[PDB]
């Protein structure tokens, strides 16, 4: 059994409805998970307000970004769930706002926010193909420089269609389409069998 | 111009082929006894309106609507299919 | 009304009279652990692995047993009804030998799960283990039964779904085995359902012993072939070959069951296949060769010859797709010359009207029947998954079941009214006694067999039985919907193929002989060599060489039913598809391909070029073909009688006697069962 | 329906910056295939550019056009910049494949699935 | 030549491998080395078989020598044992 | 346990690539104490957990104990 | 204590066996 | 202000898939039925829409499966119909969905059988 100290429980708690009463315009949900993480979620045009009350208010301070991440859920019609984790140095403490976004409906940039999110909002294009407004350079990062398709997204091959091997005759390295020599064996892992939730 | 088959597709249970069903309940022993080799084929479609397919010799088959029509415009178009 | 309300946890989902605990739990949403009570077999007790504890009680009870009460609140989740399943989870496992990298059931296994899961962490039998010793239950079936939790399931299933009734308990205390006292092997279809049912692998299957394990298995959903009640599967698939079929649940056709032939034959599926495309050599033996060069020897035969001159006698376990295609390319040399080699009698209406050759009572319409009057077939060995159907049909409800054919092991108990064809009419006269009994009945069901009708008075046999089921109708007064009169086949592209206007029989390609035949997967010797014209042009189309293939100018390889995403058709009319599992082998291609790449060749070629078209064109010839899982309702019996009545026909003296006598009869008879090493080892066994 | 917009109310307005874009490349492909030495002609070039843009002529949904201008707008920057070595630029002319038949009877005699 | 006969044939395409090179094929099958072994006789009804070492064998199993007709054999092992 | 040892953070003024250096040095140092530590005060006891639901079964259990082996596999698979 | 290079190859076996035309000419 | 627009989100244009597997590739929607072996029910629940299966030819050095088709071991997980349904649409591979089918209630008591009448 974890250690936990119902202490913070309680104080983020109270934090979170804070938050709520002074945004009650964006945020849609807020609950303190029994992992002791807050996790406001926050309508996506409440991208620009919601963080920047938290960088700047003195009852909640938080001034660095610890990471910009976008869960796909295909299920959902809001397909990516932009997810902004963030500490207060101050405080001690962390917050983590999510916001759904769609593929073809764009977010707003924090890079006003937080610059930190100048990197990884570039990170978020390049593999799920959510776009943000206002960003200064929002140009591929982690993938080739001719790659086509956006690779984290849930319905990306892993091989993914594109490999590249060197070819004497044109003395170039050139794509072909994926042939790969033993395909990646899909064991089926889950149980028919639930567990009983505590 | 023989026609090796006549194929009769009558949707199920709605308004329009009503008709075409009431051919099949009141004159189809008489065709077939009638043309007692011609294979004539009563078919169920669904959410489409009743055709009455007719597949001529060397492999053409053609089309004749039969939806919301007559037990007899539905006995006439068959009669007029085997010339 | 009748509807009980009791809280599962407080969910409080009103249940009808007689839920037991469990059912309960199933409705509001959860399921208690389980391992002696499947749903369609008899609630036992054995395990009591279920125990849960309803509120304000002193025990826990057996949920599978309880019939749930007014107010009850069956706590799951408590801190007891865990330490009722951690504390039976120590006994089942304390005398288990733990040999599960042997155990074949590795992850199929519903004892290691519910340990992981309702079982405790450790163990803490120091003392010593008991063992069994392994018997021979049969060539599919093998017994490690050390691994037997005595949890008779088995011992039910083959005696309530199966009506073996051999598998016994053996004595009592810890040494209760339950294995046949004497070793007599389970000899039975529906026999290979007890390695599925046993959720321990005691006893599993032995052509799948250690070839494969189950997270490794691709699980593609597809259709049996091998018989007409179109059972569905799922064919498991690893690295590109078929490694298992087993049963997935269709409640209307197979609710969970496959018969023995279609879960052991996937192994002649494996050899004896055609691959390349052959074609006779100047010495006449057949050599290999590259398809342009194999389909342009048909092309250019095919240009010169027409109508009847050209022929097709479509074989058994042939897509309803290659049909159309073969049809369509036929149509377009002038030829109707196409014929099925399953006789159905032709004289009245036939083929025209859809209810003179399919069952009309569906399947799941034996369960409501009243009196159901077999007429020359053996269900047991033609359609096992309905023999089925009536089998608990006669346990649960009451179903008064009347054979007309050979007394045959039936599997229960039939009244044998005779081995002649004329009692027929006696029951018409009303003269025979059984007429009170169908008088009595007021949901009756005839059955005629294909194979009754396969005999040369076949069109007089269904015109007799019409003239019955004509005044059974009227003495009962059944109600319309309530179908009497239904024909269940034994060949799986029958139904498919009438439906498409196929006109079955040989009997016209016999009265003329067609210079050029495309036998269509035919391994039956409808027609011969011999038989056929002086120059006997035939080109065989279809998976495996057995009788087709070495009289064939041509072998153009198809595929079979693993490998192929085409449509087949079960006895009611419900069309289903089969999905491809594997890629078909070789240069080996799908039938409907290879026809439309032949009708290109030719000049005359089909208009659909991709199988979505292909479907379209099922569409415009017939209705089942495109909507799937869907029986057609309405049927046209009193025009069929009134073309029945014009018929005039002798009913020979010759008993109707069924083709597959005894088990024997029943492991060989289609080409993918032919070529099975299983089957083999299984016939000989028999002999 | 009632879909917010990205960077065009209409396709009208978004099919504005298409043109932008199509003018964009064709100026540009004399260049790339001189400062990347590329062995490929000017006209085969601009051509090229046509293609790619004509293959995603049917869609006639702003919001879409936008984001394919906008990484259009990006493969540019790539491009107009040595970001893309010659490699990355020569993939689009698909040289070393081999092209694939779309007949029928062509893909029969090659391919169980086709 | 190797336990499952791996016998790449004098037509086969890939026999070209070995041409200049060996193949890896093994002495002392096992497939003899255990019916090698004699069968270990016993008194008790049932049996173990650790494999010989216990932490350093085979998950312990206890076997059935309770017919003469039959040698138990441990799944693992494949060692007789002669009741 | 970082919580039980005793150490030093080196913070830095003047931050530039000097500062940060001299930082890195100094955890290096601060590290060698938290590592005496550790020598100094780790407790007899096991090293994983015990629900085989999580850690894997000790070997000799799963080649004794019909829970362990099934919970070895499971976790394994 | 007091040429031979490992070719590596499938170890299983054929598998799908195909039907033997007759030898025997009809 | 927002804007209409009556066309299927279809947005094949910017997912990035080759043209062959967008026009050749059909998905199933089904919901996976139950291994006869275990009578778990925990794996028939969501839905899930599977890519057609393609060629899987043996590899002549090793023996290993080797296979051609980049969208075969992918199989998206959907909680209900619609949404699959809605997924195959905008990505524009062609869908044919299987309804789910569930056990019928069944009817059963330990005294029925014990019933020697029948
Ligand atoms: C050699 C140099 C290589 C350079 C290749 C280049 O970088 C790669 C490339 O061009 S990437 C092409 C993608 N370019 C688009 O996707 C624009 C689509 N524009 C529209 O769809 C319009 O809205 C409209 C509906 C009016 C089209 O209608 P229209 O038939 O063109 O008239
Ligand atoms: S049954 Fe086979 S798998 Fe399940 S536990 Fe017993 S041994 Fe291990
Ligand atoms: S064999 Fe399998 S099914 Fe029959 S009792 Fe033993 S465990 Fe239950
Ligand atoms: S399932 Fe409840 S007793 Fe076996
Ligand atoms: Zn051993």
């Amino acid at each position: 059994v974890r250690p936990r100290s119902d202490v913070t429980h309680k104080q983020l708690s109270a934090f979170g409805e804070y938050v709520a009463e002074i945004l009650p315009k964006y945020v849609q949900q807020v609950q303190v998970s029994c992992l002791d993480e807050l996790e406001i979620c926050i309508h996506p045009d409440g991208v620009i307000p919601t963080l920047t009350f938290l960088r700047d208010h003195t009852n909640a301070q938080f001034k660095s970004l610890a990471d910009l991440t976008a869960v796909d859920v295909p299920t959902r019609q809001n397909r990516f769930e932009i997810v902004y984790n963030l500490l207060s140095l101050r405080f001690n403490s962390r917050i983590r706002v999510k916001t759904y976004a769609d593929e073809l409906t764009p977010i707003d940039s924090i890079v006003s926010v937080h610059i930190a999110a100048n990197w990884y909002e570039r990170e978020v294009w390049d593999m799920f193909g959510v776009f943000f407004f206002n960003h200064p350079d929002l140009r591929r990062i982690l993938t080739d420089y001719g790659f086509e398709g956006h690779p984290f997204r849930k319905d990306f091959p892993l091989t993914g269609y594109v490999e590249l091997r060197y070819d004497d005759e044109v003395k170039r390295v050139v794509a072909e389409p994926v042939e790969l020599a033993q395909e990646f064996r899909k064991f089926d892992l889950n149980s028919p069998w639930e567990a009983f939730p505590a | 111009l023989g026609l090796r088959e006549i194929r009769v597709h009558l949707c199920q249970r709605s308004p329009g082929s009503q008709g075409v069903r009431d051919f099949i309940v009141q004159r189809y022993v008489e065709l077939k006894k009638a043309h007692p080799n011609l294979p004539i084929l009563i078919r169920e479609c669904s959410e489409v309106q009743p055709k009455l397919w007719a597949r001529y010799a060397f492999g053409q088959e053609k089309t004749v609507s039969l939806n919301n029509l007559s037990a007899d415009e539905v006995t006439r178009a068959m009669q007029n299919v085997l010339s | 009304s009748n509807l009980i309300e009791v809280f599962v946890d407080g969910q409080s989902v009103m249940v009808e009279p007689g839920t037991t605990v469990l059912q309960a739990c199933e409705k509001v949403g959860m399921q208690i652990p389980r391992f002696c009570y499947h749903e369609r077999l008899s609630v036992a007790g054995n395990c009591r692995m279920c125990l849960v504890e309803i509120e304000k009680a002193p025990k826990v009870v057996a949920a599978c047993a309880m019939p749930v009460m007014k107010g009850w609140n069956i706590l799951t989740n408590s801190e007891k009804s865990k330490k009722a399943r951690e504390g039976v989870m120590e006994f089942l496992l304390a005398n288990h030998p733990l040999d599960c990298p042997i155990c074949d059931q590795g992850g199929e296994c519903d004892l290691q799960d519910q340990s992981m899961m309702f079982g405790s962490d450790r163990s803490r039998f120091l003392e010593g283990k008991r063992a069994v010793e392994d018997k021979n239950i049969g060539p599919l079936v093998k017994t490690i039964m050390t691994r037997c939790i005595q949890c008779t399931r088995c011992i039910r299933f083959a005696s309530e779904i199966a009506g073996v009734d051999d598998l016994g308990t053996t004595g009592r205390g810890n040494d209760m085995q339950v294995g046949t006292y004497i070793e007599k092997m389970f000899m039975s279809e529906l026999s290979g359902n007890v390695i599925d049912i046993c959720p321990v692998g005691a006893l599993t299957s032995k052509p799948y012993a250690f070839t494969a394990r189950p997270w490794e298995t691709r699980k593609t959903e597809s259709i049996d072939v091998m018989d007409a009640v179109g059972s569905n599967i799922v064919v498991s698939t690893r690295t590109g070959e078929v490694m298992r079929i087993l049963p997935r649940m269709h409640e209307d056709i197979n609710e969970e069951w496959i018969s023995d032939k279609t879960r052991f034959a996937y192994d002649g599926l494996k050899r004896q296949r055609l691959t390349e495309p052959m074609v006779r050599n100047e010495k006449g033996l057949l050599t290999y060769t590259s398809w342009e060069d194999a389909l342009s020897r048909v092309a250019g035969m095919l240009q010169n010859f027409e109508g009847n001159a050209v022929a097709a006698i479509a074989g058994g376990l042939v897509d309803a797709e290659a049909l159309v295609a073969l049809k369509d390319l036929l149509n377009k040399v002038d030829s109707d010359n196409l014929c099925t080699e399953e006789i159905f009698p032709t004289e009245g209406a036939g083929t025209d009207l859809r209810s003179n050759y399919l069952l009309n009572t569906t399947i799941a319409g034996v369960e409501e029947a009243d009196v159901v009057l077999l007429v020359g077939t053996n269900p047991r060995f033609e359609a096992p998954l309905f023999n089925a159907r009536i089998r608990k049909s006669w346990l649960h409800n009451d179903l008064k079941v009347a054979l007309i054919g050979s007394p045959v092991d039936l599997t229960y108990r039939y009244d044998h009214l005779g081995d002649s064809p004329k009692i027929l009419q006696d029951i018409a006269s009303g003269r025979h006694s059984f007429c009170e009994v169908l008088k009595d009945a007021k949901k009756p069901m005839v059955v005629l067999g294909s194979s009754a009708l396969q005999r040369d008075d076949g069109a007089a046999i269904l015109v007799a039985v019409s003239n019955m089921v004509q005044k059974i109708r009227v003495t009962t007064g059944v109600a319309a919907e309530w179908k009497v009169m239904n024909i269940l086949h034994r060949i799986a592209s029958q139904v498919a193929a009438l439906d498409l206007g196929y006109k079955p029989g040989v009997e016209a390609i016999r009265k003329n002989p067609p210079k050029m035949l495309f036998l269509l997967g035919a391994d039956g010797g409808c027609i011969t060599r011999q038989d056929l014209p002086k120059d006997c042009f035939i080109v065989y189309q279809g998976h495996h060489g057995d009788v087709g293939a070495p009289m064939a100018d041509v072998i153009l390889p198809g595929a079979a039913y693993t490998e192929k995403s085409a449509t087949y058709v079960n006895t009611e009319g419900r069309a289903q598809q089969t999905k491809v599992a594997v890629t078909p082998p070789g240069l080996a291609r799908e039938d409907w391909k290879i026809i439309r790449a032949l009708s290109e060749i030719a000049g005359i070629t089909l208009p659909y070029d991709t199988l979505d078209q292909v479907r379209n064109r099922l569409e415009e010839v017939s209705p089942n073909l495109v909507r799937y899982d869907d029986i057609e309702e309405t049927n046209y019996f009193q025009q069929a009688s009134e073309l029945a009545k014009l018929v005039n026909q002798e009913v020979l003296a010759d008993p109707l006697v069924p083709p597959q006598l005894t088990i024997k009869d029943f492991y060989m008879t289609d080409s993918i069962s032919r070529a099975s090493q299983t089957m083999a080892k299984c016939v000989k066994a028999v002999t | 329906t009632s879909v917010k917009p990205i960077f065009s109310r209409d396709l009208n307005e978004a099919k504005r910056r298409v043109r932008e874009l199509y003018r964009a490349w064709y100026r540009e492909v004399p260049n790339t295939v001189h400062l990347m030495q590329l062995d490929i002609t000017v006209k085969q070039g601009r051509d090229k550019v046509r293609e790619m843009f004509m293959k995603n002529a049917h869609v006639t949904d702003p919001r879409v056009v936008d984001l394919l201008v906008i990484k259009g707008k990006m493969e540019l920057q790539e491009t107009i910049k040595v970001w893309k070595q010659r490699t990355h630029v020569m993939r689009f002319f698909h040289e070393t494949e081999t092209p694939r038949p779309k007949d029928f009877l062509s893909k029969f005699y090659m391919g169980h699935d086709p | 030549i190797t336990h499952t006969g791996q016998v790449y044939d004098e037509k086969d395409y890939r026999r070209v491998r070995f041409v200049d090179r060996q193949k890896e094929v093994n002495e002392n099958f096992a497939i003899d080395l255990i019916a090698q072994q004699p069968v270990n006789e016993v008194e008790h009804r049932i049996i173990a078989c650790d494999g010989g070492g216990g932490a350093l064998g085979h998950p312990k199993v206890y076997i059935n020598l309770d017919k003469e007709t039959k040698t138990g054999t441990c799944g693992y092992c494949g060692l007789q044992f002669k009741q | 346990v970082y919580d039980q040892v005793e150490f030093d953070v080196p913070i830095g003024s003047r931050g530039d690539c000097y500062d940060r250096y001299l930082c890195r040095v100094e955890e290096m140092r601060q590290s060698l104490r938290i590592i005496e530590q550790c020598l100094n005060k780790m407790p007899p006891g096991e090293i994983k957990v015990d629900d085989a639901k999580v850690s894997p079964p000790k070997r000799a259990e799963m080649k004794t104990s019909m829970e362990s082996l099934i919970h070895h596999f499971k976790l394994y698979t | 204590p007091t040429p031979e290079q490992y070719v590596p190859y499938s170890t299983t076996r054929k598998k799908i066996h195909e039907w033997v035309p007759p030898s025997t000419p009809y | 202000q927002l804007i209409t627009v009556d066309e299927k989100l279809d947005i094949t244009t910017l997912t990035g898939v080759p043209e062959e597997h967008i026009k050749t590739r059909k998905v199933r929607i089904f919901v996976p039925a139950r291994n006869n072996m275990q009578s778990g029910v925990n794996n028939t629940k969501k839905w899930k829409m599977e890519f057609d299966t393609r060629e899987r030819w043996e590899n002549p050095l090793m023996g290993w499966a080797s296979t051609a088709d980049p969208l075969s071991n992918m199989v998206l997980t959907f909680s209900a119909k619609e949404d699959a349904i809605a997924f195959a649409e905008k990505n524009g591979w062609s869908y044919d969905v299987e309804e789910k089918k569930v056990p019928k209630p069944k009817s059963k008591s330990y005294g029925a059988n014990f019933s020697w009448n029948k």
